[PDB]
């Protein structure tokens, strides 16, 4: 039995400009098994309506998913992603750095 | 050599009842198919299973039909309530993935289902045998006997020639299908014919016994009969003629 | 189009 | 110039709650067109790209039927494999299957494949020639023999060289606007100060398709492989993709480093340096 | 999901080559096979093919022209034993559900080298002066027909075979309860050759 930890990236669909609708993305990948828990955070609180892709896998058998939600960034709001997996001893939070 | 086994092979019954057709696939096979063949429509696939689960049943009539496989070695086709429009020949078949890839299927012997509006039209056959003509004898040194099953209904028959107590095939022809004695009528009774031709020298021998046998498929014990006539049960009616050099 | 009707059992 | 069609299937046993999860997806290149989710009310193969919606009821009933047949085989397999490895019925396990075909620029058949994995590991695979199998361990050797006796390679071989290619051609017609498109990346670079004596250069590549891209850092005309970060190409969520690369350089040496990019989209391979 | 096939019956003389065929209008079909069914018995797979091509298997040859949506089966050196109903069947890659043709009836007529066409009156075994008429020994070229009188029963030709003695013969029987029915009248609706009618 072999398990791989997920690789998380928080980003935006399009270049971020304040006050222009966009989509916030949290792409987890390279993990195994597929069972996983991903949540998108707004100023720490979790967002209720969050769509996600259909499970797929890359050549090395590890899975990848994308979670996203409509949002319009502003100067007055911060975003993060929280991901949990059996390979993680605790859930991991990853803030959305606009410049990165 | 133990192929697909359907049951029963012949079923003559009265409408408004539950007819049960059974099938036992070839041990090892995990795909089972139910087909019906009405002379006026050809072969239709009703349904097919894989590992006991109905995979395709588009062929099933919307209502009054029900198939199922409680286990790998048994499938059921139930029709409730029985109607005439359902009378036909029902086949079963089993097969495996490596065999199906080449469209190979092992078929059962089928079950002839005849459903009647009323059992008062059900009659057995009048078997008679006709001896050769002396004219045919001295003109070709051969003798043709003729058998004649008449007035039976439905047409579930199986005629066979018996010589000296044993069945014979060489030199026999029987009408492919029984004919309707009154094609215009729906309940028309049927007739069937067969010929057996022996050599002149063989018919001209007092020891040689010739028997024509017709197996008939009719009612069983579970069917009522409120009439003076005899109960037209499944039976054998025979005609016989002792050869004679005379 | 998908492979079919069905795949072989392992 | 070269295209492909692939199907990815995933089956996971859920020991403590009825059926196991089953997810199937189809892809033409890097763009997805179908999906099936055992835990979706639909219980139908569903369209996921406009150019496939077009197909009538015969196509959907066929795939639905086929994918349901897939969902069953896997369901049986999890039992079979649980036995071959002599495992308990308490823990979850995953089987994965992936198959499809690649066509060239002329659109003829180039190669076909079919890979089967267990618990995230190779289990059995159809070899290059499409006539033989490769067994990862002794457990698969049992399936290897079984499949060769069932002449399973012929059926796939027929499928791959035939049907999947012919459908691949079809899909390539119906959705040209999107399938034969190529989008060069919108590339730029950033500089973030660190330590007051060192710094990080990140090279970006956005809004590009297909997903096949390259990024390399050079230092004074030589490939800088260590002390450089590179993240897995990520999806934008609109059919285009995103990818970046960073390097850690000592301060005052930012002109020694140059970022390079390769992609069908760009007529000439780019080279990026930090200017302002 | 329609398959078209002419029902026949089509007749050909023993030894000739006969073609059977079906047509379809669904490009989704890619498996084509032929079954053989004898009256009151089940269907037996003969030939099977995948996509286009010509397959030989001894006396049988299956063909399939996907462009034309047209399939054919050739039987060489036809033997009377080949007489039966032939069905085509096909499917796609979506289901094992086969779709069949209505079927074409085939009848390969046997070789009668010494035809001795005659009509005989056969006496009943037990029952008083009952009889029946037996048209026989006529060649396969002859077609027997029904009677114009609905109270007169006539069977089609039927090939009898006495293999132990190498001799097969065609025969047909006619009968009625009507007192106007004699062997001289029987078969007058059919076209029989100039053969023998013995009175007594």
């Amino acid at each position: 039995m072999i398990q791989r930890t997920p690789k998380i990236q928080v980003y935006s669909r399009h270049p971020a400009e304040n006050g222009k609708s966009n989509f916030l993305n949290c792409y987890v990948s390279g993990f195994h098994p597929s069972d996983i828990e991903v949540d998108l955070l707004k100023n720490g609180e979790r967002i209720e309506k969050v769509e996600h892709s259909d499970l797929s896998f890359s050549k090395d058998w590890s899975f990848y998913l994308l979670y996203y939600t409509e949002f319009t960034p502003t100067e007055k709001d911060e975003y993060a992603c929280r991901v949990n997996h059996v390979t993680l001893s605790q859930p991991k939070i990853v803030k959305w750095d606009r410049d990165m | 050599d133990a192929g697909v086994i359907q049951s029963p092979r012949h079923e003559v019954t009265e409408m408004g009842q539950q007819v049960t057709l059974r099938c036992k696939p070839i041990s090892g096979h995990d795909y089972l198919f139910w087909y019906r063949q009405t002379m006026m429509r050809g072969l239709e696939l009703l349904i097919y299973f894989n590992n006991n689960v109905p995979i395709d049943d588009s062929g099933m009539p919307e209502d009054r039909f029900s198939a199922k496989m409680p286990n790998a070695s048994f499938s059921t086709l139930k029709i409730q309530p029985s109607e005439p429009r359902d009378s036909a020949v029902y086949f079963c078949a089993s097969s495996l993935w490596e065999k199906l890839a080449k469209n190979i299927q092992y078929f059962g012997a089928g079950t002839r289902l005849s459903v009647l509006e009323d059992l008062k039209n059900v009659f057995p056959p009048e078997v008679a045998v006709f001896e050769p003509s002396e004219a045919e004898i001295s003109h070709t040194q051969k003798a043709t006997l003729v058998c004649l099953a008449t007035g039976f209904y439905p047409d579930h028959v199986e005629l066979s020639w018996w010589v000296n107590g044993k069945e014979v095939h060489s030199g026999v022809c029987t009408d492919p299908q029984p004919l309707k004695e009154q094609p215009a009528l729906n309940d028309s009774r049927y007739a069937l014919s067969s010929r057996l031709r022996v050599s002149a020298t063989f018919w001209q021998d007092p020891r040689n016994h010739f028997r024509c046998q017709v197996q008939f498929y009719g009612l069983s014990e579970n069917d009522e009969w409120t009439q003076d006539r005899a109960k037209p049960v499944t039976q054998i009616v025979s005609a016989e003629a002792w050869g004679r050099a005379d | 189009a998908l492979w079919g009707p069905d795949p072989a059992a392992a | 110039g070269s295209h492909s069609m692939r199907y990815f299937f995933t089956s996971v046993s859920r020991p403590g709650r009825g059926e196991p999860r089953f997810i199937a997806v189809g892809y033409v290149d890097d763009t997805q067109f179908v999906r099936f989710d055992s835990d979706a009310a639909s219980q139908r193969m569903e369209p996921r790209a406009p150019w496939i919606e077009q197909e009538g009821p015969e196509y959907w009933d066929g795939e639905t039927r086929k994918v349901k047949a897939h969902s069953q085989t896997h369901r049986v397999d999890l039992g079979t494999l649980r036995g071959y490895y002599n495992q308990s019925e308490a823990g979850s396990h995953t089987v994965q299957r992936m198959y499809g075909c690649d066509v060239g620029s002329d659109w003829r058949f180039l190669r076909g494949y079919h890979q089967y994995a267990y618990d995230g590991k190779d289990y059995i695979a159809l070899k290059e020639d499409l006539r033989s199998w490769t067994a990862a361990d002794m457990a698969a050797q049992t399936t290897k023999h079984k499949w060769e006796a069932a002449h399973v390679a012929e059926q796939l071989r027929a499928y791959l060289e035939g049907t999947c290619v012919e459908w691949l051609r079809r899909y390539l017609e119906n959705g040209k606007e999107t399938l034969q498109r190529t989008d060069a990346p919108k590339t730029h670079m950033t500089h973030h100060a660190v330590s007051d004596h060192e710094a990080t250069l990140r090279c970006w590549a956005l809004s590009f398709y297909p997903a096949e891209i390259t990024l390399t850092w050079q230092r004074d005309g030589e490939d800088q492989t260590q002390d450089t970060e590179l993240v897995e190409t990520r999806p934008a969520g609109d059919g285009t993709f995103q990818k970046w690369a960073a390097v850690v350089v000592p301060s005052g040496q930012e002109q020694r480093y140059t970022c390079h990019v390769q992609h069908e989209g760009l007529p000439k391979p780019l080279t990026l340096r930090w200017e302002p | 999901k329609e398959v078209e096939q002419d029902p026949g019956p089509l007749s050909v003389p023993e030894g000739a080559i006969v073609s059977l065929n079906c047509t379809y209008s669904n490009s989704a079909f890619q498996y084509f096979m032929w079954y053989r069914q004898y009256s009151r018995k089940g269907p037996e797979l003969l030939m099977y093919t995948y996509s286009s091509g010509n397959k030989e298997d001894g006396r049988f040859t299956a063909q399939v022209d996907k462009s034309s949506k047209y399939i054919s089966l050739f039987i060489r050196d036809s033997q009377p034993s080949d007489s039966a109903t032939y069905l085509c069947a096909m499917r796609g890659d979506s289901s094992y559900k086969l779709i069949f043709g209505s079927g074409t009836r085939l009848l390969v007529r046997p070789d009668i080298q010494n035809p001795d066409p005659a009509v005989y009156q056969l006496r009943d075994s037990k029952s008083s002066d009952k009889s029946v008429c037996l048209f026989t020994d006529f060649d396969s070229q002859t077609n027997v027909s029904q009677s114009k009188d609905s109270d007169v029963y006539i069977t089609d030709k039927c090939v009898l075979d006495m293999r132990s003695m190498d001799f097969k013969s065609n025969s047909a029987v006619a009968w009625s309860n009507k007192s106007d029915f004699a062997c001289a009248n029987a078969f007058n609706n059919s076209i029989i050759p100039e053969d023998t009618f013995f009175p007594s």
